[PDB]
């Protein structure tokens, strides 16, 4: 229920103050939602840097870090993110439920 | 320029085989990393119902118990996985398995001989009584609500025939198992998919034509059926690219090595998830692209914590 | 020990599919080969899991200390 | 102290001129080895150079990401090393007129 | 601003052991002095024997960081077919005149050799590379 305060997390030590470069850390993730979501995350054409890393496999962590320009923050830029690829998957399941149709 | 609305022009779907065990079916224009996700996620993260707890009260048989509890996590059950929740473990055993969250199945074996075959070894199962332990002695014990809530659909091992256990008279095997849910990714017992793959469609790019024998005998090169001449006189075309395998067999042979070029469709993908039965393999998709876009609603919701 | 329940690389349960296979060896005379394509073994992860398997429970089970002999 | 077997031959692939890489995979490739979290530069801000090829599609060489690793692990107020090593394979084997044993490191630049 | 160009003729064209990379061994028309020898990516533009090539050396696009395209604007890349940026890492002197420069594109290397004119192309830290077809 409470909004999950361990899921993701800021890194100070990689996150601008004026607004556009950060590393979040997101528990219990790997490249299954990682190279996806970098990869809806390049779509944007505000993002200057995005990229994901495993600090290890036996950890079981995510970081992912964007840095963009003054025209959109790391925060903005990842819910853009989250944005496009639920709507995406949205797309991909109605294709899908369409073609199971047509059969 | 890219949006969400030019992949949903430009993302395409072929169905070419639909089993209720298994699906063959193709995403064009997609990414890499999307086709993996599913692939990932349907492998590992997709929830099944598989034995967890197994608890022996007897085992005479010449079969290790911890051994015998592996097999029966092992044996996938008929079960839709979204008839249970999630047990947790915050709390305690008298807690954990309720009849929302746990099944259970007991076997009860006892293994005896038979009075007297013809000659002698006449097999096993004519010498001795419930010799062959299988999968389909798993009796289904349901609990109230569950017992009425699987009154059509009662919990059945997927493969009854898969052999348990072999038994010799005297020797006997009592033990009560408890299914929980789970995902493919804490434990591989819990994994609803035999094998989710994925491969790109192979592209055979003819730089330049061949005919005649040369054109059959590159023709015979291939799986049979992916090359086609209608006449070779003028052309050796492909029937379809894609029933080959990619043996790059025709490489051995400079008649081609220097007038063919293989490539892929980096775009498309072409999917064959098959289905261990607990779950029709378009369902398990279904759940699979479902759980990453629940996976993108957690991650919306979530406040970015600091 | 005993026919393993699932092929170790893919993922197919195979536990079912000794007895009967070892059927078609005997009853219908069939080929190894043509025994496990009928039983739709398709990989070769499943193809060598029954191909090679060792049966060593049988003889196991004769040393059953449970029964006067 | 140095990298072995598979860390060899992929130095060793990854630096042909043949090796090319698009925007998403340089910088994929880049966050996968340089985390600024952990201490990793003198920077706590990522840098980027301008790609090899301008034209039909932008693309970075591999000698470019080890421009861009040893431009992000060094400090910003020195100069890029300058180095001319050579290699463990003769030039003939990358063709008739391929030069590839000199090693150049030019203000931290493989070139 | 512009340092150098010309159209080239193929003289060569070596793939060496690359799928994507050869080293093009070519002559100016214009002047017999003037020759090159740059490593491209036929891949992503093919060439052949024989072939016109425009070159052109550029010291900037302009008609600290790097853009994607945008159809709002165009570059002097809207002009020509492939692009490079590199740098000039050795000069050589050929002859009293004769020097030849060289230009490595995060390792695809160029050998221009001239002997006068590469005076509107001393060293600098970038070079852009043009080629027309
Ligand atoms: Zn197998």
């Amino acid at each position: 229920e409470e909004p999950d305060r361990e899921k993701i997390k800021l890194l100070t030590q990689a996150t601008s103050e004026d607004g556009t470069s950060a590393s979040f850390q997101i528990v219990e993730e790997d490249h299954t939602l990682g190279n996806a979501l970098r990869y809806v995350i390049m779509k944007n054409p505000d993002v200057e840097f995005c990229g994901y890393s495993i600090p290890h496999p036996s950890e079981n962590l995510l970081n992912i870090r964007i840095q963009t320009y003054g025209e959109t923050t790391a925060v903005d830029a990842l819910q853009k993110g989250l944005k496009d690829l639920m709507d995406l998957c949205d797309v991909v399941e109605s294709k899908f439920t369409e073609k199971i149709k047509s059969m | 320029e890219w949006n969400v609305e030019k992949f949903k022009k430009d993302f395409e779907v072929n169905i070419s085989s639909l089993d209720a065990r298994e699906a063959n079916f193709d995403l064009i224009n997609i990414d890499t990393s999307i086709a993996n996700a599913f692939r990932r996620i349907m492998i590992s993260e997709v929830p099944s119902v598989a034995a967890e707890y197994v608890y022996f009260f007897n085992n005479t048989s010449v079969i290790q118990d911890e051994v015998l509890a592996h097999r029966i996590g092992l044996v996938p059950l008929k079960v839709d996985p979204d008839m249970l929740t999630w047990v947790d473990s915050n709390l305690p055993d008298d807690e954990k398995f309720t009849d929302e969250n746990t099944i259970v199945l007991s076997l009860n074996v006892k293994c005896t001989r038979n009075p007297d075959a013809p000659k002698g070894s006449t097999d096993p199962k004519e010498l001795y009584n419930n010799a062959h332990v299988y999968a389909r002695d798993l009796k289904f014990e349901p609990q109230g609500r569950q017992s009425t809530t699987f009154a059509d659909c009662p919990v059945v091992p997927a493969d009854p025939d898969i052999l348990l256990a072999k038994l010799r008279p005297g020797q006997e095997i009592s033990l009560k198992a408890h299914c929980i849910l789970g995902i493919g990714g804490d434990h591989a017992k819990f994994s609803p998919v035999s094998t989710a793959s994925y491969r790109l469609l192979p592209q055979i790019n003819i730089l330049q034509p061949i005919k005649g024998e040369s054109a059959r005998r590159f023709q015979k090169c291939f799986p049979p059926g992916v090359i086609g001449i209608d006449e070779g006189s003028d052309e050796a075309y492909v029937k379809d690219a894609r029933k080959d395998t990619v043996s790059r067999e025709v490489l051995r042979y400079e008649e081609f090595a220097d007038k063919v070029k293989l490539g892929r469709v980096r775009n498309h993908f072409i999917f064959n998830v098959e289905s261990a039965g607990a779950m029709t393999p378009e369902e398990i998709f279904f759940k699979s692209v479902r759980i990453l876009k629940n996976k993108a609603e957690y991650l919306k919701n979530c406040p970015i914590t600091q | 020990m005993i026919v393993p329940v699932r092929c170790f690389s893919c993922g197919k349960v195979v536990g079912d599919k000794w007895e009967s296979y070892l059927n078609l060896l005997q009853e219908d005379e069939l080929d190894e080969g043509t025994a496990l394509s009928r039983l739709g073994l398709k990989r070769y992860c499943c193809r060598r899991m029954i191909l090679t398997h060792v049966d060593l429970i049988e003889k196991f089970l004769r040393y059953n200390p449970l029964e006067k002999r | 102290r140095g990298l072995i077997q598979d860390h060899i031959s992929a130095g060793v692939w990854l630096t042909s001129k043949d090796s090319f890489f698009t925007r998403e995979q340089y910088q994929q490739y880049i966050y996968g080895c340089i985390r600024p979290e952990d201490g990793h530069t003198t920077r706590s801000k990522i840098v980027t150079l301008p790609p090899t090829i301008f034209k039909p599609y932008p693309l970075w060489t591999g000698k470019q990401i080890i421009t861009t690793v040893l431009l992000n692990v060094t400090p910003p107020d020195m100069p890029g090393i300058n180095l001319i090593s050579k290699n463990k394979i003769k030039n003939e084997y990358w063709g008739k007129g391929s030069l590839e044993n000199e090693v150049l490191f030019k203000d931290g630049a493989l070139l | 601003n512009t340092l150098f160009d010309d159209i080239f003729q193929v003289s060569e064209v070596d793939p060496g052991r690359y799928n994507k990379v050869c080293r093009i061994e070519a002559a100016s028309t214009t002047q017999d002095q003037c020759k090159l020898t740059l490593d491209i990516n036929v891949e992503l533009f093919p060439v052949a024997a024989q072939d016109s090539l425009t070159v052109t050396i550029a010291s900037s696009l302009n008609l600290r960081s790097w853009r994607p395209p945008q159809a709002g604007d165009r570059s002097l890349a809207d002009d020509y077919d492939y692009v490079m940026y590199g740098t000039a890492y050795k000069f050589e002197e050929v002859s009293k005149d004769l020097i030849a420069v060289y230009y490595s594109f995060g390792g695809l290397l160029m050998r221009l050799e001239g002997n006068y004119r590469n005076l509107n192309n001393l060293k600098q830290e970038n070079a852009y590379l043009l080629i027309r077809r």
